[PDB]
DNA sequence: CCAGTCCGTTAAGGATTGCGCCACAT
DNA sequence: GATGTGGCGCAATCCTTAACGGACTG
């Protein structure tokens, strides 16, 4: 409603979240969200897991990665979190997006 | 004068010359891409031949050695 | 929206950057394609030369089967 | 009720492309 | 003068990605 930030993330907000994860870890997403204005933990968690995490690779999708996704998807279906376990460095959301856009066609 | 007919006609004429100039350029690029598909096919074949003839030469050399 | 409102000039500036980028990417891709043809062509002349060499060799060998 | 996950869904914004305006080359 | 080219901008729309919201589960 009017007390929710649904816009962009400032380099400032990110850094606060990053520090928070190094402080307590990828937990208590509420706490850090409180210091932030207009944002709740769930958001901070998402922003971290998809963009702010260090292990999240940001490279282009390799030819080999596609294979795994096809093989896996034509066996499990839209089990993103599951297929993401076969793709080191990739997040469940990155697989979903890659499949619904590129691989979809 | 950007509204007369003289202007509209002058523009149309350059617009045609441009589409024409760009069809030529895009064509040159299309055949250049086909050349790649061609050469890539010819090289895969030539490499198969090289491997075939090498096996042949090897087998034959081994015949003269057992002589 | 207005063509004078800065909100427009900004949105246009971004597209103009993307357009110049996209047209530059395409111009590189074309140069590459042409370079790729130069390399395939050399590898092509090399492989053909190799085929001729192996054939000349096979022929030299089989000439030892000729008698009188 | 709250948190942590998982996912479908879709607005937001970069990437492409059809049409053209200019300036300058031939 | 006329046509040929290189560079760009505009605006429609193609393509991806971010992340909002709902459904579940502990």
């Amino acid at each position: 409603n009017p007390e929710l930030n649904k816009g962009p993330w400032t380099k400032e907000e990110d850094q606060r979240v990053i520090e928070h994860v190094q402080k307590y870890g990828p937990k208590r997403w509420s706490d850090i969200a409180k210091h932030l204005k207009g944002r709740i933990g769930k958001q901070c968690r998402e922003r971290w897991h998809n963009h702010l995490n260090p292990e999240v690779k940001k490279t282009s999708w390799t030819e080999e990665e596609d294979r795994i996704i096809y093989q896996a998807h034509k066996r499990l279906g839209n089990r993103w979190a599951e297929i993401a376990k076969l793709l080191p460095g990739r997040t469940d959301n990155a697989v979903k997006n890659h499949w619904n856009s590129t691989m979809r066609r | 004068d950007k509204h007369s007919d003289e202007y509209k006609i002058r523009r149309e004429r350059n617009n045609i010359a441009v589409r024409k100039s760009r069809d030529k350029a895009k064509m040159r690029n299309l055949e250049t891409q086909h050349k790649v598909l061609e050469l890539t096919a010819e090289n895969e074949r030539l490499q198969k031949k090289v491997e075939q003839l090498s096996r042949e030469l090897s087998t034959l050399r081994n015949l003269f050695k057992q002589l």
